[PDB]
């Protein structure tokens, strides 16, 4: 679609009595926009009504066979195996409850009984499920047997304080602040055993993009593949270059491990099993001279005759269906002893058919996961193999680690996503699975009924596993899913613990130096002041900036609909390899599936990101980056991504270049003056003094803001396509500078966190001693806690007086502070104040 | 600049085993330092009766030159292994505030500004790139000392000053003398021949 | 390489009585001509060559977060250019949107 | 030069092997469907439309090993030991005469691939069909030789013994019947959908001498670690 | 602050007192406190703290 | 912390405490002092000497290179690339120019074809003849042609070695090693080859140093006027061989180095220097160090 919205003309936008006082009430916006840990709670909401319900009904159905061991006992001799098979239909979650003295009815349970008694907050999670049991026979009949459970209380699930599932969500300030809560604190901990605990932010590697890294390996290029959304299973495939000339693609997911598979086999077996067609997915074309295609061609050509010890049998084989029976045995771990089977056709076609179901569903998901997108997964495999092979040729350096161009912000609703998915089918379908076993052998199975079968369900899901799932979910939110204490020193530590960022759990010496130090892609995401100042964790604890956001998964289905209506965009069973390199097409990606070609690359970004600025169309927390150096577009809207907000600034350009054609023009005439046709540069913003007015009357909101075109949301990413004026000063001085024209301005402000903004003038200290400061103002006495008198804490300090600085900062507009406005002498009196000692008045 | 112009017309060759990178970024960091007439203003502007922040500086109690100058000239170019400000951020910008392949001494971590000025968002950037080294060199003072320190004695501690004063392990001569001359390191007085 | 002509393979190069013979694992067996006589090859300075550049150089014009440059477009008579400062040796290429580039590519 | 496909060639080669033109047709295609269904040619997916679809490659797999076996045969003397496929049929020949075959034995690989890749990106429907057609038009071509005597009966066991394999390898790609599932070697038996087995270190992020950072040679006490503070 | 005692809480393994504060044992005499009184030549305050203070014992050898 | 001349963190103190070989130490210098106390004083024959010892290998002055499975007879048109086809316009140029350079009765079937950079051997001052006499008198078991010396853009600069049958005849007794491994293990001698430097030094600098001398008059005085080399990389035997550098007061920084060539003496004269380095001005005792 072609924007269709129009702004009035830059260059009557009246912005000259702007001060940068006035910008901080833009900053005032930003932060009352997304509060300070409001993503916390979206994303435990998310996980709560979407994630949950999701995993538990489409990632968790159970299909098993298993030997029947039984004795004669009639015709048990002639059933040889059961077929247990089960998923669960209907999932949710409650609120935490209690139950008052014995046998009562499970009254509420609010968070500071959950506090003084070493509680649990955590509601029950209510399943329903539906089972059906084959029999098989020796002659070849089988028997099913279906039966459908009420839903039932598996365990309880930890719920976040101040969330949906809170009871604190129901409750007005005063309801909260008379049940003992703290009635100025936004919440996002979780209360186990009596304490608290912040579930921290996690920084991760993108998904669905390619992290090249060297190193026998020469090279190493790693992709991780997701299917789409914040909960699905995740398959990483791993490309390495062997000093052998040996390309192996490793695939670990739920169902292969460390098995590498030489790189022209994962073609064969997908039918594509002729070399040049091979060859031409990674080279694009196999009648081109450049001398990047001679270089591929050379290092391929190789690979192909390099002697795999494993795959040694299969690697001259053309039949794919003969490749796809040797992986499936040799990764299958029922497979014991080998042509023990081959004897039987049915266990062939077998084995066949799970090896395919298998091979579609963990190599490279996100391009799909049936099998007509099996020709497509291998355009884009060889996509990978050819950037890969781009960073040997020494053409383009490998992956920066540091740089958050590529990085994710994982909260508590991803994290213990994994958590739940690793401990579930531990603690409530390994359980079943046994517990289906134990009825099977001690009972015929013509002999079961419905109530039998509806029985061992929920029998084998006794108080074990009732404690198993709540308590597993415990000891993974304690154990640290990267979590700590919440530890409540005063109220800055509290935002700032929650607006922390953690990087996983090396010790490389150059790895280690680099990864803490501050990045160029922090500025307005991370805060560049707040670290350790001292030990081991200098660096290794982030902060997130002011005004820096965490985004949440967006729509994705109507984003890529609407590209694949796009008569701009060529879809990808459309166009050639040699299409591609031969017409210079343009590979368009959303959320890193390659989905079309373009013939205009920036044309496309540059008319989208105008479709985003209304809104309408495309959301406005949608990422479009267009990389200049290999000619692509992405789109982005998965969850984890920083935004900020930057007002957008712009320029007369086109009026401009109009006008040097006419002056040039004139003066080819003859013309005289024909300089008085050219008109001036103007670049400006449109946020008006009157907006910042109207921001601190409450009647504009950055919704708004956002809605009219005056400011956008910009992520690492695509931060790379903006040339940002890092004040409104700034900005004024190139208002007629025609050479350097930004796309955006910045507040200054927006580049520190809120611990560092205490700070008072902290552009005129040190900048090392501002990092101090973040650390000295999170461990300073104070009102440590509203609610103390109704906690039982250890090591805390409630100071009794605090005082407002005489020189306060923007910071001491969200959180309380935390000191007193002393009289300082700065003298020598008496030689006691040397060496960094102070004397105090006993008064 | 006048490099820059001179890189625009292509008019900088550099010598025999140097790149015209390397080349021109000699000529950047040495055409980036200040003179030494900067205390010109700044002697202009104080009493060295009177100031007490001179005093604390010109006696030797505590400070030095550059931590006046910072505060009241200019902090000047952030130098990080002896070299200005790498472009980390996508291919040839330093920051997101600087453009690409950009030329000016500012996108390299030239602070212009002093600190009872007052540093902007760019400058404050680059100075925090170098005050957090301070920061990460001295946690790693401490592991990278003990971890030399504890093989440096444990190769040495049985290294005994004898009843001849020789140095030997159990009986094995490590010097015939100590320190060559057998005297105690405490018990020295630099002396004029 | 040389592909088979039968099942489309990537043949095995030997060499025999001063001639190149590509046979395959079907058994067929070809003689190339005068294509053939490459056996290795190497190209030094890629990271900096005039073929890594080609895409961004054209798109250099389009780019607003690249340095411009106070100076006329000799085509367009455009008040600004592009500048670009690539390689080693700091190699400065001023471009336009109408496609004039200094080094006259 | 106007090629058309030609139906009667695959009931020409149906008929010899004494299986419906439904089997032969039906090649790329058998993923998903029981082996009797396909038989009678029931639920047969609809003509491709696509150049990515997954049947032109399974089709020209197909062909290019009856065309990668067959050369093994023609070229059964530059092999150092034979493959199993040809060897048990030009054992009890001579050596001179198996230097021979590659002298009276037609190529039927004369412009396959040229033309496969012109209709796959022209016409995905064309590109199955010609390659379907191939296939049977060069078996007819080995099977209706006459000239020399010594080669007609050594090359149609040959043509039948391939075709047969292709369209086996096709069928083991099916719905599988009803068997033993224990003939594995274990008692359980896992399918593709079932996540019960599934590796628990895989839900978390795949994949990942002394730390310069630890105070391990250090021996200073872990309360009065404000000694280290950069001050 | 701490301060302890003679006597104390003792470790049933090594002999030696319990650690800090929160167990009300000793304070630690580390490898590099003994490397500075090695360097010092004071032998007989290593007597008195790593063996009189901390476990020292008597062993009998034939 | 740049490569070759790395000093960041703690480095060089784990150079010598480990006591590494010279292979692994990333940061190594070599003070040479130039033989004649008169040309120590003037800076341009200072400077002369040391851009002479500076390790310019035949790598380096490459742009691409291509291994051709060809052979050379003026006379028989035999078979040639044909993207390098138009190379023999100055295949003929060559030979009637050197008329002393026929092509020999040995040539293998082996050929290697190589594009100068043009840019480098202006920037290091490195002319055609230099690098074909270096070649020639280095390889004898090639034959080698090159295009004329073009001072135009556009044209390049192309070295053309043919390998003679000798090559091959040296050692094919170990017959693991085909035609075509020892075809490629020539390319990687020829180009490993040294064009006017001393092996293990990358670069050699001019420095100004102060010493001590006694006068005709029996004072003491300190001069400052004195130019040395201060190389980047270490090779004490190569700079020991050259005529421009006085042999006995060679100062490597590598202990490894020191100890091969002058013993454990000297060697333990290295390490307290080394040490000493290391320690800065705010260092310890003497006493310490011995
Ligand atoms: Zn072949
Ligand atoms: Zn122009």
């Amino acid at each position: 679609l072609r924007p269709q919205i129009t702004y009035g003309p830059i260059e009557t936008v009246d912005n000259e009595e702007l001060t940068e006082a006035d910008m901080l009430s833009f900053i005032s916006a930003a932060v009352n926009s997304t509060g300070l840990i409001g993503y916390n709670i979206k994303s435990f909401d998310d996980l709560m009504d979407n994630g949950i319900p999701q995993i538990v009904k489409q990632m968790f159905n159970v299909d098993i066979t298993y030997k029947d061991q039984r004795d004669h006992t009639e015709i048990d001799k002639l059933r040889e195996s059961v077929q247990i098979q089960f998923n669960f239909t209907d999932v949710n979650i409650e609120r935490p409850q209690h139950r008052n003295y014995s046998q009562g009815n499970k009254i509420n349970l609010l968070p500071n009984k959950a506090r003084l008694c070493g509680l649990s907050y955590s509601g029950p999670v209510n399943l329903a499920a539906e089972v059906i049991l084959t029999a098989h026979y020796s002659n070849g009949r089988q028997e099913v047997k279906r039966a459908s459970i009420p839903p039932f209380q598996v365990s309880t699930f930890p719920i976040m304080r101040g969330s949906n599932r809170c009871h604190t969500h129901h409750l007005s300030k005063t309801a909260k602040k008379e049940i003992g809560e703290d009635p100025n604190e936004p919440g996002g901990y979780f209360i186990a055993r009596g304490g608290e605990w912040v579930v921290d932010l996690l920084e991760n590697i993108r998904f669905n993009t390619l992290h090249i890294h060297y190193h026998n390996e020469i090279i190493r290029g790693e992709f991780i593949s997701q299917p789409g959304g914040a909960f699905e299973n995740s398959s990483q495939i791993i490309i390495r270059y062997m000093t052998t000339g040996a390309i192996t693609i490793e695939i670990n997911s739920t169902k292969f491990s460390k098995l590498r598979i030489p790189w022209y086999l994962i073609f064969r077996m997908f039918g594509m099993t002729g070399d040049d067609s091979i060859i031409e997915q990674v080279v694009f074309d196999l009648e081109s001279n450049s001398l990047v295609n001679t270089f591929m061609i050379e290092i391929l050509e190789k690979s192909i005759h390099v002697l795999d010890p494993i795959f040694q049998p299969v690697q001259h084989e053309l039949n794919r269906e003969k490749i796809i029976q040797f992986l499936s045995e040799k990764v299958s771990k029922f497979v014991s002893n080998p042509s023990a089977y081959k004897s039987d056709e049915n266990a062939v076609q077998y084995l066949n058919e799970r090896q395919l179901t298998i091979l579609d569903k963990i190599l490279l998901p996100h391009m799909g996961q049936t099998a007509d997108t099996r020709v497509r997964k291998l355009r884009f495999l060889g996509l990978l193999i050819h950037k890969i092979l781009l960073v040997i040729m020494n053409v383009f350096p490998p992956t920066d680690r540091d740089s958050y161009r590529t990085k994710r912000v994982h909260g508590s609703g991803v994290s213990l996503a994994k958590a739940f998915k690793a401990i579930f089918n531990t603690s409530v379908i390994a359980p079943i699975i046994n517990g289906f076993k134990e009825l099977l052998k001690q009972t015929a199975f013509e002999e079961l009924t419905q109530r039998n079968i509806i029985e061992a369900f929920s029998a084998a899901l006794s108080k074990n596993t009732a404690s198993d799932l709540n308590r597993s979910m415990e000891q993974s939110i304690i154990s640290g899913v990267s979590t700590q204490s919440l530890e409540r020193k005063n109220l800055l530590n509290t935002i700032s613990a929650l607006r922390t960022v953690n990087t996983h759990n090396s010790k490389q010496t150059e790895r280690a130096d680099m990864m803490r130090r501050v990045h160029a892609s922090y500025p307005g995401y991370i805060c560049v002041a707040q670290s350790a100042d001292t030990g081991e964790k200098v660096g290794m604890s982030k902060q997130l900036a002011i005004t820096a956001n965490v985004c949440t998964a967006g729509e994705v289905l109507s984003l890529k609909q609407r590209l694949l209506s796009d008569p701009a965009i060529q879809q990808l069973a459309d166009v050639s390899n040699k299409d591609i390199v031969r017409k210079g097409l343009a590979r368009v990606f959303i959320n890193g599936e390659w989905i079309g070609c373009c013939t205009n690359a920036f044309e496309l970004a540059q008319r989208y990101r105008m479709l985003r600025r209304e809104g309408k169309v495309v959301h406005p927390h949608t990422t479009i980056y267009w990389d200049s150096m290999v000619d692509e577009v992405e789109f982005w809207l998965d969850v984890g991504r920083l935004t900020r907000p930057l007002l957008i600034v712009d320029n007369n350009i086109e009026k401009y270049n109009q006008a040097c054609y006419k002056a040039a023009e004139a003066r080819k005439k003859g013309d005289k003056d024909w300089e008085k046709h050219k008109i001036p540069f103007i670049q400006n913003t449109r946020f008006t003094p009157q907006m910042a007015k109207d921001i601190l009357a409450g009647t504009l909101t950055l919704e708004d803001l956002v809605a009219q075109g005056i400011c956008e949301f910009i992520t690492p990413e695509e931060a790379e396509n903006c040339l940002v004026a890092f004040s409104i000063i700034e900005l004024r001085k190139h208002k007629h500078d025609v050479t350097r024209r930004f796309t955006h301005v910045d507040v200054p402000q927006a580049i520190l966190g809120l611990a560092a903004l205490v700070s008072p003038y902290a552009n005129c200290t040190q900048p090392a001693r501002v990092t101090y400061e973040t650390n000295q103002g999170r461990q300073t006495g104070g009102w440590y806690c509203f609610s103390w008198p109704y906690r039982v804490d250890m090591n805390r300090f409630f100071q009794f007086y605090n005082e407002m600085p005489l020189v306060k900062t923007i910071a001491h507009n969200y959180v309380i502070p935390n000191g007193l406005n002393t009289i300082v002498a700065y003298m020598i009196y008496g030689g006691y104040n040397q060496e960094d000692s102070v004397i105090v008045s006993q008064s | 600049e006048e490099i820059n112009n001179r890189l625009l017309h292509g008019d900088i060759m550099p010598p025999i085993g140097l790149t015209t990178h390397d080349f021109y970024e000699k000529l950047q960091l040495n055409a980036l330092k200040f003179p030494d007439r900067i205390l010109k203003p700044i002697m202009n502007s104080i009493n060295p009766e009177t100031n007490g922040l001179f005093q604390m500086v010109a006696t030797g109690a505590k400070g030095s030159n550059p931590n006046m100058i910072h505060i009241m000239a200019g902090i000047g170019q952030i130098e990080i292994n002896t070299q200005r400000i790498q472009p980390q951020f996508s291919f040839g910008r330093t920051l997101v505030y600087y453009p690409r392949f950009a030329l000016e001494a500012q996108a390299y971590g030239f602070i212009c500004n002093s600190y009872i000025a007052g540093l902007t968002s760019p400058e404050f950037i680059f100075g925090e790139m170098n005050g957090r080294f301070d920061l990460i060199n001295k946690a790693l003072s401490t592991s990278s000392t003990g971890y030399a320190n504890r093989k440096a004695i444990f190769g040495l501690q049985s290294c005994i000053v004898d009843y001849y004063r020789r140095v030997s392990i159990d009986t094995r001569l490590v010097q015939q003398l100590y320190g060559e001359d057998g005297l105690d390191a405490r018990q020295l007085e630099t002396v004029r021949f | 390489m040389k592909i088979c002509k039968a099942c489309s393979s990537c043949m095995v190069r030997t060499y025999v009585d001063g001639n190149i013979i590509f046979r395959c694992s079907c058994g067929e067996s070809v003689q190339g001509d005068s294509q053939n006589l490459l056996v290795s090859s190497k190209v030094y300075h890629t990271g900096e060559m005039e073929d890594k550049y080609k895409i961004f150089i054209k798109n250099a014009p389009f780019d607003p977060t690249n340095c411009q440059i106070k100076k006329d477009c000799p085509n367009c008579h455009l008040d600004y250019l592009t500048q670009i400062c690539i390689g080693s040796q700091k190699i400065i290429i001023l471009v336009c949107r109408c496609g004039y580039m200094s080094n006259r590519g | 030069e106007p090629w058309t496909f030609d139906y009667g060639k695959i009931i020409k080669t149906a008929k010899i092997l004494d299986i419906s033109p439904a089997v032969i047709e039906a090649i790329g295609a058998m993923e998903g469907r029981s082996y009797a269904d396909i038989r009678e040619g029931q639920g047969a997916p609809p003509p491709p439309t696509s150049m990515d679809d997954p049947r032109l490659m399974a089709v020209d797999s197909a062909v290019r090993i009856f065309l990668y076996n067959y050369n093994c045969l023609r070229h059964v003397s530059t092999f150092n030991k034979p493959p199993i496929h040809v060897e048990r049929l030009v054992k009890h020949l001579s050596y001179e005469e198996k230097e021979d075959l590659e002298k009276v034995l037609p190529n039927v690989v004369n412009e396959y691939h040229t033309t496969f890749k012109h209709l796959r990106v022209t016409d995905p429907a064309s590109a199955l069909l010609y390659s379907i057609e191939f296939l049977c038009i060069s078996f007819l071509t080995l099977y209706e030789i006459k000239e020399p005597s010594w080669v007609v009966n050594i090359v149609r066991e040959f043509a039948l013994t391939e075709l047969n394999t292709i369209i086996q390898s096709e069928k083991l790609l099916s719905k599988p019947g009803a068997f033993n599932f224990m003939i594995f070697g274990e008692d359980f038996v896992c399918s593709g959908e079932d996540s019960s087995m599934d590796d628990i270190s895989a839900y978390s992020s795949p994949g990942l001498l002394d730390d310069p950072f630890s105070i391990e040679d250090v021996d200073i006490s872990l309360d009065v670690l404000d000694n280290l503070a950069p001050q | 602050r701490y301060a302890v005692a003679s006597y104390g809480p003792t470790d049933a393994l090594t002999g030696q007192p319990l650690d800090g504060k929160r167990s009300h044992g000793g304070l630690r005499l580390g490898e590099m406190e003994h490397w500075v009184l090695t360097a010092q030549g004071a032998m007989q305050t290593i007597i008195e703290k790593s063996h009189d203070d901390s476990d020292g014992c008597i062993s009998y050898i034939c | 912390v740049a490569g070759g001349t790395n000093k960041s963190g703690i480095v060089r103190p784990q150079e010598i405490f480990s006591a590494k070989p010279v292979e692994a130490e990333q940061s190594s210098e070599m003070l040479l002092r130039l033989k004649n106390p008169e040309v120590e004083t003037n800076k341009t024959y200072a400077q002369e000497i040391a851009n002479s010892i500076e390790l310019i290998t035949f790598e380096r002055l490459i742009l691409q290179w291509h291994l051709l499975y060809e052979t050379y007879s003026s006379t028989k048109k035999n078979v040639m690339y044909p993207d390098f086809a138009s190379d023999v316009e100055w295949m003929t140029d060559f030979l009637e120019n050197h008329p002393l350079l026929q092509p020999p009765e040995d040539i293998a079937n082996w050929c290697i074809r190589l594009e100068l950079n043009k840019t480098t051997m202006i920037l290091k001052s490195i002319s055609l003849e230099s690098i074909i006499n270096s070649l020639r008198a280095k390889h004898p078991n090639t034959y080698i042609m090159h295009s004329v010396e073009n001072t135009a853009s556009g044209i390049p600069i192309i070295i053309r070695i043919y390998l003679r049958e000798s090559a091959f005849r040296r050692s094919t007794n170990t017959r693991m090693a085909t035609d075509e491994k020892i075809a490629v293990n020539v390319v990687d001698k020829l180009l490993n080859s040294t064009i006017r430097g001393i092996p293990g030094i990358k670069n050699a600098n001019v420095v100004k140093l102060m010493r001590h001398r006694v006068d005709a008059q029996g004072k003491l005085v300190r001069l400052d006027n004195i130019y040395a080399i201060k190389t980047n990389g270490t090779n004490i035997f190569g700079a020991m061989l050259d005529d421009n550098i006085d042999p006995y007061t060679i100062v490597s920084s590598s202990i490894g180095d020191t100890m091969e060539l002058y013993g454990i003496e000297a060697a333990r004269q290295k390490i307290i220097s080394e040490i000493r380095t290391v320690m800065g001005d705010k260092g310890p005792n003497h006493r310490h160090l011995l």
